[PDB]
């Protein structure tokens, strides 16, 4: 599983 | 420019309807005219170009993920899977080569504020990073320390200009652990990182009304998912 | 045309990874590139040219949808809605005039088998009434009796032709009552087409295999949720 | 509302 960047607000 | 004709705040209007009709490519061209018209950004300006590239470039990252899965799995088809997940590469670092150029004409130089310019930095870090996704050659090396030493300007800046909650701030350790896990090949730097943001941010909770709190929590909450997966 | 230097094949493979990829604007320039080769389509090229254009007109006609519900409620802001509301109606005409001029250039009249040249006619049927989904002035009505002229003919073949369960035959039956209900301001065309093609499918589903049984019972069951919501 | 056409397969 890949890492989380950050989302769109 | 394709906009060189249309009104700064008519683009500015015209990237928030591409918005909501989620049509991001349009969005993006929007708000490339209005960053061309020379002016500085509002906190408002940057979000819409910030949500207008990220959504491309992941619609193209994550279309370079599946074709380099299939080319991988391959390696008798010919050369079209090959040349495909070039065409599609091609345009991913098209984009990146946009954005970059943006910040570097003159968004960068001519931001002042922290907020500004740490956003910026961290744009700069990101973009470079998704070039570094797709990198082989006599490059990648080069490009993993433009990114790198985007990303440690825009901390360097954050952790004297900003509190420790501030969701820019946030994002960009979050951006910045990413990097080191998945491009610099340093698993212990990324968790170290997001250990160390995690826990200062929690200290300074206490300072935020609660619309502030939501947005510190909502980051920090993917620093601990990522240091589960991490661990 | 930007295709015409590449195989047939090629085209056809690279269709095929667009789709895998999500990529359905070039998936779409790669169909119209096979089926400028003028050979005749197979069943399965025939499914990758609706799944492509498909998808890239879906998206407009959401977004013109999203954008012509906002004009009409702020029906004082400029001319900034109208005129992106146009932009997107005008690509969303491009589209469909493409598709139909690779009907009419030339696969419907080359099309002598019922499968493919019921699903052509369908396909200029859905085409011609996305064009009247947008249309307003006075070629509106003349853009509503081409929808309906390539539904009629293509179900007067499909009922000589092919059996009550076929699901060329029931897509077509499904879509030429949307265009009833939705287009025509025939409401009660509309519910009858959908209740006689229900009713006479079912009473063929006795003849299929378990693969052409699901293909069927689907289609069936969208005629049912539109007869539901009508009625 | 809207009615439902044919899906994609
Ligand atoms: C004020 C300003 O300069 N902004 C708003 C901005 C740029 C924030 N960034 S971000 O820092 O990348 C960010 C992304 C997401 C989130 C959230 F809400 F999901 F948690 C966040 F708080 C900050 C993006 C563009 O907009
Ligand atoms: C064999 C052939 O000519 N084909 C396959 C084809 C064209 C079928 N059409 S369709 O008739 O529009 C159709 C769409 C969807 C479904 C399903 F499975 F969802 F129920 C269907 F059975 C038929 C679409 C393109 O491919
Ligand atoms: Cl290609
Ligand atoms: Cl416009
Ligand atoms: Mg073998
Ligand atoms: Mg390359
Ligand atoms: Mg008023
Ligand atoms: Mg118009």
């Amino acid at each position: 599983q890949r890492s989380t960047s950050t989302p769109n607000v | 420019g394709a906009m060189g004709s249309m009104e700064r705040a008519s683009l500015i209007q015209k990237a928030k309807l591409a918005e909501q009709a989620e049509r991001y490519e349009d969005m993006a061209a929007f708000m490339k005219g209005a960053v061309e018209k020379g002016e500085e950004l509002s906190c408002e300006e940057r979000n819409l170009l910030s949500v207008a590239y990220k959504n491309v470039v992941g619609g193209q990252r994550a279309a370079w993920r599946v074709l380099s899965s299939i080319e991988q799995k391959s390696n008798e088809k010919g050369p079209e899977v090959r040349e495909y997940r070039e065409k599609v590469e091609t345009e991913l670092q098209g984009v990146c080569d946009t954005v970059l150029g943006l910040l570097d004409s003159h968004l960068i130089k001519e931001a002042g504020d922290a907020e500004s310019r740490v956003f910026y930095l961290k744009m700069k870090g990101d973009y470079y990073r998704y070039l570094a996704e797709v990198a082989t050659g006599d490059d990648k090396k080069r490009i993993i320390d433009s990114a790198r030493s985007a990303y440690q300007e825009a901390m360097d800046i954050s952790k004297k200009e900003m509190p420790p909650t501030n969701p820019i701030r946030l994002g960009l350790a979050l951006n910045f652990s990413v990097f080191h896990y998945e491009i610099a090949n340093s698993p212990e730097e990324a968790i170290s990182l997001a250990k160390t943001t995690f826990d200062e941010a929690m200290a300074d909770l206490h300072t935020l009304s609660e619309d502030s709190y939501k947005d510190s929590t909502l980051i920090m909450q993917l620093l601990r998912d990522n240091l589960t997966l991490w661990t």
